RNA sequence: UCAUGUUCACAUACACACAAACGGCGCGCG
RNA sequence: CCCGCAGAAGAAGCACCGGCUAACUCCGUGCCAGCAGCCGCGGUAAUACGGAGGGUGCAAGCGUUAAUCGGAAUUACUGGGCGUAAAGCGCACGCAGGCGGUUUGUUAAGUCAGAUGUGAAAUCCCCGGGCUCAACCUGGGAACUGCAUCUGAUACUGGCAAG
């Protein structure tokens, strides 16, 4: 039921007349466990309200998932700025075979048995963008019965 | 990249040089003192670093830092160098074993004696 | 080979307790269990995904008493054989035969078992085994032999026992001081606290 | 007092939610039942049910 | 830049003095120091019983103080036996017959020398200074500060390089001067020196002076 | 463990707190209302579980009257 | 037309929800 | 290997504790002495040097050095790039080479399928068995991704022939 953990948090600083402003970025990502996962990035002048503004960021705008019994539908390739990402459905009781990042959003998400790399940059923040990106874009049997207009049995 | 060029020419394996090449994959060797003094390292500290260039057995002259608070060290005493870089002094990349050869373990050490060749007091 | 120190010492590193006493006397009375070991226990420092796995693996371990080598070649056998990884290493680990002893209650304590074992006070099918680390396999008697059968810290602990929770994968008869290991135990049986997983990935990192 | 007429392993949880020997206390947990005492964490209005 | 201290800018004004009386250049440094002494005494004494304001007021040879306290009940003890121990002592300090009056703070949640007490104490004690000040602020807007400003300084954490952190809310209107500002101050003496506490509380815009 | 009578209550603001004395105990002569607080009881482990005037009812407060246990502190209201 | 500025050295870094209960004995109102 | 004797008796160290990285305080020194795998620490309050206490990790071992693979998608066949980060020959012509629109036929080299032979034993893995357990030994399988030969398919690529 909305679960919910920080991966990073990270100090950014802006340079002014008089010196340096610093501030403080706080990437949150929240899930159901159902395969709802939506993460937030929120930024703030201190680590708590920063924290906060993400869970709020994060709560909404989250993205839905067709997931497979605790595990990913299919092989599947992720892309972003530089974290390029791939992940791969694994036999039950493999458990979560994932980086840091990489692994936040898949539990949130409620996968519980995939090998994943992330590949290119791992800046976290890319990395999940890239993460979530693949997740989406990954499609069930219903999904592909229905586009292709067939029954799942003639697909398997 | 196209498979042909590949086929023509393949990947060539990037060959690491060693960052030890003195040691000629042993790990330590034997030296005699050519002579031993004092030096200032490096940018951003302060110190007088003790280091001695030694004639290794196999030809080898090189550079070694001696570690630990005094030693007893001088032209023709033999000892065993071993791999490790001194970042702060530049091109210094051996460093003396204490409690070898001809290298005496540090004095009142208490802890780490292991890495300066004393032994356990009692 | 063994781990010679303060007892309730590890109990307090670790947070919970580890049984490593018989609990005649509760441990909070014989120790301040609420403060960590050492100088600058009250403190609690956020610990991080490493430090947790690991505090978590030396739990399972001090309570059961393995060395690292011995714990690592534990996981590989489990990580070997067919089925979940965790469920297995657990399983294993209940097997070995001075935790068997343990829980049979003809120690009071697992050091209690190790030492009976040691000392050749245990018969496995009627051969005085020695290892403690021996996998005690199902359908297997384990029984004291009559010279150890005279002992009271065997009859004591079977007391103690008789106070502790019964083993639903054993059976075990006080007055013949035997028992039988009739199926290697279940997670669901074993104690749910014990988040093995943990040590998976800790081993799998 | 476990095994008593109001055991909540026999029965069901007290809180709201959430367990009795305390090892669990969210939704993401809803149906485990647990190996400190044994219940199970469900809907405690289920309590008044079995 | 250095800002001018609120009540002093605002007797008169808006604000009463805490000291009301007449005096003659031969008698007015000794009164004075009597004030002075008199304070002291009483802040020492009823510093646990959290004090807020002494005001003085001595007319016709004798001294009338008004302690403005959160507590009463503690100030004025049962059977009064600290109330007149306090008056008895009081007046040898003073040389002149006393009488002590005790004012109850209903609202000691705006009271900045109470919130600074309490935001000392806590640091003394150890809390983290972020959390408690914020605790503080939250405090008093809930029970309805028009605006509270707070500034802790120095040594913060027992960090090594002091800084000065501050948080405000609601309106705080400095450069009002028929806006009503209390502002008070306070010094935790912590192990690693000391740690200064300056609040603001503005209650409002007086407009009758 | 023991409660204790205060104006101290958790969660609760000189709002409410302002027909109390300082010991805990209302005012002789407040006038009040549902809700008022009269009494400042709090529970350890703290909780606020204070006599509160319950809904509808309103009137002026008379008098108040105190009981103690043998061994037991008093206070300026006793 | 109007050059140059010795060496190093800049911290603040975590609970949600929850508002009084059940039986005698009485008196009284309708 | 078993039995008996006595008595806690004969038997615990090594590294580390600023971050990465599990574990913090006091004293000594004062850019010196020293440390360091990286980033750095030390100029009078050193959780980074040295000592002490306390803790952490391994344990009859523990550290350091060397060396290989991994992480390193950092030689990228799987699996990289080339406007500005390293990287498009200054531009063309062109032999060897690489690739080749469309149709039909034939062939069967590539390709695919099946069979036969071989691919030593040991090793690796699986189910067993024997050493009190383990290491270790060991039975039987599986695997040994290969190679050769023969017999088929004509989709595709190749050859030859015609368009
Ligand atoms: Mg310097
Ligand atoms: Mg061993
Ligand atoms: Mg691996
Ligand atoms: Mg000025
Ligand atoms: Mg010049
Ligand atoms: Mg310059
Ligand atoms: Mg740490
Ligand atoms: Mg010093
Ligand atoms: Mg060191
Ligand atoms: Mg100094
Ligand atoms: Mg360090
Ligand atoms: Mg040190
Ligand atoms: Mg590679
Ligand atoms: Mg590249
Ligand atoms: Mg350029
Ligand atoms: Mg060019
Ligand atoms: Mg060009
Ligand atoms: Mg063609
Ligand atoms: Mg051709
Ligand atoms: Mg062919
Ligand atoms: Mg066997
Ligand atoms: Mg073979
Ligand atoms: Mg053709
Ligand atoms: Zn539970």
């Amino acid at each position: 039921e909305l679960q919910e953990k920080l991966i990073a948090v990270n100090r950014v600083s802006k340079t002014v007349k008089g010196g340096r402003i610093f501030s403080f970025t706080a990437l949150t990502v929240v899930g159901d466990g159902n395969g709802r996962v939506g993460f937030g990035y929120g930024k703030a002048r201190e680590v708590p309200a920063a924290i906060q503004k993400a869970m709020e960021k994060a709560r909404r705008n989250m993205i839905n998932v067709a997931l497979n019994n605790g595990t990913l539908q299919h092989p599947v390739k992720g892309v972003h700025t530089g974290s390029r990402v791939f992940m791969q459905p694994a036999s039950e009781g493999t458990g979560i075979i994932a980086g840091g990042a990489m692994r936040a959003v898949l539990e949130v998400a409620g996968v519980h048995n995939v090998l994943a790399k992330a590949y290119g940059s791992t800046n976290p923040i890319n990395v999940v963008r890239a993460t979530i990106d693949g997740l989406e874009n990954m499609n069930s049997p219903a999904m592909v019965a229905a586009k292709r207009g067939k029954s799942v049995e003639e697909i398997l | 990249a196209t498979v042909n060029q590949l086929v023509r020419k393949p990947r060539a394996r990037k060959v690491a040089k060693s960052n030890v090449p003195a040691l000629e994959a042993c790990p330590q060797k034997r030296g005699v003192c050519t002579r031993v003094y004092t030096t200032t390292p490096k940018k951003p500290n302060s110190a007088l670093r003790k280091v001695c260039r030694v004639r290794l057995t196999n030809g080898f002259e090189v550079t070694s830092y001696i570690g630990g608070e005094g030693h007893n060290l001088q032209e023709h005493s033999v000892i065993l160098i071993r791999g490790g870089r001194v970042k702060d002094l530049p091109g210094v990349r051996y460093h003396t074993v204490r409690g070898a050869l001809d290298c005496s373990g540090v004095k009142d050490r208490k802890q780490a004696r292991s890495k300066y060749g004393v032994k356990r007091p009692k | 080979a063994r781990y010679l120190g303060p007892k309730l010492k590890l109990s307090r590193r670790e947070g919970t307790d580890l049984f490593l006493k018989s609990g005649v006397r509760a441990i909070d009375t014989k120790c301040k269990i609420e403060q960590a070991p050492g100088q600058h226990g009250a403190r609690k420092p956020r610990l991080s995904d490493y430090g947790v796995q690991l505090r978590e693996k030396q739990k399972v371990r001090r309570i059961y008493g393995v060395l690292e080598r011995q714990f690592r070649n534990y996981y590989k056998e489990a990580a070997r054989l067919k089925g979940n990884t965790g469920e297995n290493l657990l399983a294993l680990l209940e097997g070995r035969l001075d935790n068997v002893v343990y829980r049979m209650g003809f120690g009071a304590t697992r050091a209690e078992a190790r030492q009976l074992v040691s000392h050749k006070a245990i018969m496995v099918n009627g051969r005085v085994v020695n290892i403690a680390s021996y996998q005690v396999s199902p359908n297997d008697v384990v029984s004291i032999r009559e010279k150890a059968k005279k002992q009271s810290r065997v009859k004591a602990a079977l007391e103690l026992a008789e106070q502790r929770e019964k083993p639903t994968w054993l059976e075990v008869d006080a007055g013949k001081m035997e028992g039988t290991f009739k199926r290697k135990p279940e997670r669901s049986d074993l104690s749910a606290d014990i988040n093995e997983h943990l040590i998976v990935e800790l081993y799998s990192k | 007092e476990r095994d008593g007429l109001f055991c909540a392993r026999i029965f069901g949880p007290v809180k709201d939610y959430e367990c009795l020997c305390g090892k669990y206390k969210r939704l993401k947990h809803r149906g485990v039942i647990c190996e400190k005492c044994g219940v199970e964490v469900t809907q405690t209005k289920v309590r008044r049910e079995r | 830049g250095q800002k001018v201290h609120p009540n002093g800018i605002r007797l008169g004004i808006v604000k009463p003095w805490n000291s009301t009386w007449f005096a003659n250049t031969k008698e007015f440094a000794d009164n004075l120091d009597s004030d002075f002494k008199v304070r002291q005494y009483l802040t020492k004494e009823l510093a646990k019983a959290s004090v807020s304001r002494i005001v003085i007021e001595r007319p016709a040879k004798s001294i009338r103080v008004t302690i403005h306290t959160a507590r009463p009940g503690i100030v004025i003890g049962k059977k009064g036996e600290d109330v007149e121990k306090l008056r008895k002592v009081v007046a040898d300090i003073a040389g002149v017959p006393a009488q002590i009056n005790i004012a109850e703070v209903r609202k000691p949640e705006l009271d900045a020398k109470l919130v600074a007490d309490s935001i000392t104490s806590q640091l003394e004690r150890r809390v983290m200074f972020r959390r408690a000040m914020k605790r503080a602020v939250q405090n008093a807007m809930r029970l309805g500060a028009k605006g509270i400003k707070v500034e802790v300084s120095g040594r913060l954490g027992g960090a090594e390089i002091a800084r000065t952190e501050w948080y405000r809310e609601g309106r705080v209107p400095l450069h009002t001067l028929r806006a009503d500002i209390d502002y008070n101050t306070s010094e935790a003496h912590t192990t690693y020196g000391v740690i200064g506490v300056k609040v603001w509380i503005f209650k409002g815009e007086i407009l009758g002076g | 463990g023991p409660e204790e009578i205060t104006a101290d209550i958790p969660n609760v603001g000189e709002a409410a707190l302002s027909k109390l004395d300082e010991s805990g105990i209302v005012y002789i002569g407040a006038e009040v209302t549902g809700g008022d607080i009269l009494v400042g009881k709090v529970t350890p482990k703290v909780k606020d579980s204070s006599l509160r005037v319950p809904n509808g009812v309103s009137g002026t407060v008379i008098d108040v009257q105190v009981f103690t246990r043998d061994g037991v502190e008093k206070d300026k209201r006793a």
